[PDB]
């Protein structure tokens, strides 16, 4: 399986050429390369045998991370004021690692995590940075807090989910309130619009089932317009006066490429006429593979073109590439195998690079010299994740599951905002409900294709990519919204 | 000392609301004093609804401390438009706040809905600012959305001149003169070459923007951002690839520029992007066997960290 993965042990590691051009671009390049490269030459060759002697095991090191981790159930240190409002990150950014590193949590521990995101819960409908008498809620900490509640939460009375039906009226009615006439969204009352609300809101909007034709118009045009001449995603598209075109407003970066990636295929799962609008997804696939970085820097992600290879990018570039090869591969066969990405290359970095020295803090992070953060170890956890298991999403699974989707099972359907913005009738929205819960179970891991440098002590759980949550996580949440089992 | 707001006589008024998220709430952030007293004033001036200048001084205390607090970002502007304080001296205010480094994405989108309301007949004065501002950091993400935004929201309503578009390319070359490197700026002449309604599309455009990019090649042959600005150019237009193929042939191992009679030292061969660039080209001309050549080489030979990419390319040729 690792026949177009080669490691970067085996590969020769030379800088990038000047071209006699020097500039602050290359100064910083040449400084991270030897930055990444002398932590190489301290540390043994993970796919070695017999580890040699004097060098740095590079094993992950999980019971580091763990601890690193376990301060966020005790206290946070005053310098994290800077996250006040982004506390259902911290949260999430935590129970999901802890998932991907194997380690459970007792049932006391995941009643405080429910309760203290459903204090953060408003009334009006969403999830805030913090407390709903401080803070309004926001799109970014909505995704957080519900992902989080799939993670930690159950289907009792003292679980959350309950309160999380009970809120789907009030949470698409936020979603409503964010939404502008040329399909974005601002992530909160006076707030700025980008794809990171797209993609928050179409996963929330996903597993709750509050899904409208309403709620979706203009929404894939939005997205498609973010993509640039280099192949990936902008942030957002401008448009122009429904508009008579539309632009994108910066560079193609790893993180909005994620995004809209994940945006667009959450999008081609409902049957509405000709939508999602089309993107370039070989220009896609092409620009991922692009910003894998050399050998001499570890072969970890960038996020854009000329910029520093960083861990978080593991998952935010690498995580997009079995989304963007569906896209290709659906694209291929409407007009009718290795690796898309170095999947060794990737792992080696994570070992290698992206984790705390041994024997201090633990966590993992963005580059060495950077200390670690949670942040950091979630993405790269999240990237390790993708690059150790293959993952795609299988047509016939999909198939499996519209054949045994049960329609009459579901909660009530929300009440649109305007008199014509739900869904014709009952045929058509049954046929979306399927339509959404088939294909949002559609990823599986490809027996066979599992990939772990340097030993199974390495393996960590499989993530789901679009939504980022262990599969074991995701099925029994969406099921509980949608009424199957 | 530190005066608490409960020993000060403009607040004696006030009855703090202390938050709320439970008896015992995971992820606690350990508040200073300081912190935890402006935002138990501030539950309180936003339960009351209070529309004020102590209100307005309370939300600049707090975005001072975490720039980040995105509920205290909308209070402050609803706190402008509603008392009908001065957008400018708020303008003033947020260059310092850049000055003393507290920046993030509400500051930024601040910023954004002040120039929205002001509604200047000119935007030359921010323009300017955008363009200084990039001094710390040349590749400010941020900035160079807003920027994009900037031009975009105002030549909307049609305040953006021919003379302005003109000194704003002008600043675009000397970016990329100072450093090639810099892919935001890049990003910033597609803009505004390219994607801008306004652009000019002509024969003489098109051979004036592909002798920069051929130029910008021969600088910096491994420059990333020239060679996809190069493949995103043609694709755009619809323009082949085979008669370019002179200038790019030299880097695989006639009216448009050349490379150097030797190349600039430091420049190992082959490109690999050249060679995607040939491969391509061999598609073009409808040779898929030359093409699968080209992939296998760049999978086994010179692009091997995208092994699994290249070879992926050369299976569809064949
Ligand atoms: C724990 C500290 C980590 C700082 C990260 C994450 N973080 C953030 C904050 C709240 C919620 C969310 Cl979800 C993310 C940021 O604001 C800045 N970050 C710095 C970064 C690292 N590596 C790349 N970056 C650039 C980037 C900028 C915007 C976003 Br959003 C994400 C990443
Ligand atoms: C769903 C969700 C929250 C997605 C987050 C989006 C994301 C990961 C990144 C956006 C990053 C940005 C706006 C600038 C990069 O900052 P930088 O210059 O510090 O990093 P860079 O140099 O690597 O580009
Ligand atoms: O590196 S990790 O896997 O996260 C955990 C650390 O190795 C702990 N090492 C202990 C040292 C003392 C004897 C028992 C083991
Ligand atoms: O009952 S609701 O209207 O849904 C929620 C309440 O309005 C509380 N909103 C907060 C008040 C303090 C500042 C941040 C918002
Ligand atoms: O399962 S296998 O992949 O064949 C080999 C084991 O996983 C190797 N794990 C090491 C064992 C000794 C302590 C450090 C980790
Ligand atoms: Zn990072």
């Amino acid at each position: 399986a690792t026949e177009f993965t080669p490691s970067v042990y085996s590969l020769v590691s030379k800088p990038l050429p000047s071209n006699s051009r020097p500039s602050a671009t290359l100064d910083e390049q040449a400084e991270t390369e030897d930055l990444i490269s002398q932590l190489f030459d301290l540390t043994a060759d993970p796919n070695a045998l017999v580890s040699e002697h004097g060098k740095r095991y590079s094993g992950l090191r999980k019971q580091e991370h763990t601890q690193f981790l376990a301060s966020s159930f005790f206290q946070l240190p005053g310098k994290f004021v800077s996250l006040d409002a982004s506390r259902p990150w911290l949260v999430f950014w935590t129970v999901h690692s802890l998932d991907l590193l194997g380690v459970a949590l007792d049932q006391g521990t995941k009643d405080r995590v429910v309760s203290t995101l459903l204090h953060f819960l408003s009334p009006k409908g969403g999830f805030g940075g913090g407390p709903a008498n401080s803070q309004i809620p926001h799109l970014l900490p909505t995704y957080a807090s519900v992902c989080s509640l799939a993670i930690a939460g159950n289907d009792s009375s003292t679980g959350g989910w309950k309160d999380l039906a009970a809120a789907r009226q009030s949470i698409y009615e936020f979603f409503m309130r964010c939404k502008r006439p040329d399909g974005g969204f601002v992530v909160c009352e006076g707030g700025e619009v980008d794809v990171r609300g797209t993609y928050c809101l179409l996963v929330v909007a996903t597993l709750l089932d509050i899904i409208t034709p309403e709620l979706l118009h203009n929404v894939d045009k939005f997205v498609s317009a973010c993509q640039t001449y280099e192949g990936g995603f902008a942030c957002a598209s401008f448009p122009f006066p429904e508009p008579s075109c539309r632009v994108s407003m910066a560079e193609a970066h790893g993180g909005y490429t994620s995004c809209s990636l994940n945006s667009h295929f959450l999008l081609t799962s409902v049957p509405l006429p000709s939508f999602p609008l089309s993107i370039d997804a070989n220009a896609a696939l092409r620009w991922t593979v692009l910003q894998q970085g050399e050998p001499i820097e570890g072969g970890g992600f960038r996020g854009r073109t000329n910029k520093l290879v960083d861990g978080c990018y593991s998952w935010w570039v690498g995580g997009g590439a079995p989304v963007a090869e569906e896209l290709v591969r659906r694209e291929k066969s409407r007009k009718v195998i290795p690796p898309i990405f170095n999947r060794v290359a990737l792992q080696e970095f994570t070992l290698v690079a992206a984790q705390q020295d041994p024997g201090s803090t633990g966590g993992l992070r963005d580059k060495p010299g950077k200390r670690p953060d949670q942040y950091h170890t979630c993405n790269n956890l999240s990237g390790l994740s993708i690059a150790q298991h293959k993952m795609s999403h299988s047509p016939s699974t999909v198939s499996s599951n519209r054949l045994k989707f049960d329609a009459s099972k579901g909660l009530p359907a929300v009440k649109p905002v305007a008199p014509g913005g739900g869904w014709k009738n009952e045929d058509e929205r049954q046929n979306a409900r399927r339509e959404i819960w088939a294909n949002a179970l559609g990823w599986i891991e490809e027996e066979g294709g599992e990939i772990i440098v340097g030993g199974k002590d390495n393996r960590i759980n499989t993530t789901t990519p679009v939504f980022n949550i262990l599969g074991l996580r995701l099925k029994p949440f969406i099921n509980y919204f949608y009424c199957q089992e | 000392t530190y005066i608490p707001m409960s020993q000060r006589r403009s607040w004696a008024d006030v009855k703090p609301i202390m938050q709320d998220d439970g008896p015992n709430p995971v992820v606690p952030i350990m508040y200073s004093e300081e912190y935890k007293d402006a935002m138990d004033y501030f539950r309180a001036i936003a339960a009351k609804e209070e529309k004020s200048e102590r209100a307005l001084e309370l939300t600049e205390i707090i975005v001072r401390m975490n720039p980040a607090h995105y509920t205290v970002w909308q209070y402050r502007f609803s706190l402008l438009t509603s008392l009908n304080k001065s957008l400018e001296d708020e303008l003033r205010l947020m260059n310092e706040f850049a000055v003393q480094n507290l920046k993030s994405y509400q500051v930024w989108h601040h910023r954004l809905l002040l120039l929205d309301r002001i509604s200047p007949q000119d935007p030359v004065s921010e323009i300017e600012y955008i363009h200084g501002s990039l001094l710390p950091d040349p590749k400010n993400y941020h900035t160079w959305a807003y920027l994009h935004w900037l031009y975009s929201h105002f030549s909307t309503l049609g305040r953006i001149s021919e003379a302005q578009w003109g000194s704003e390319l002008d600043w675009c070359n000397e970016m990329l003169r100072v450093d090639g490197r810099n892919n935001s700026a890049w990003g910033w002449r597609w803009y505004l070459r390219v994607s801008r309604p306004g652009a000019e599309t002509s024969s003489r455009s098109l051979q004036d923007e592909l002798i920069y990019i051929l130029k910008s090649i021969h600088l910096i042959p491994h420059n990333v951002s020239a060679w996809n600005y190069l493949r995103g150019f043609l694709k755009h237009f619809s323009l082949p690839l085979v008669p370019i193929l002179p200038a790019i042939l030299p880097y695989t191992a006639f009216g448009f520029p050349m490379p150097s009679d030797p190349l600039p030292e430091d420049t190992p061969l082959p490109v690999p992007l050249a060679l995607e660039y040939l491969a391509d080209s061999f598609i073009e001309q409808n040779r898929v066997d030359d093409a699968a050549k080209v992939f296998e080489k760049l999978s086994s030979e010179y692009d091997q960290m995208r092994a699994g990419y290249w070879e992926f390319r050369r299976r569809e040729c064949a």
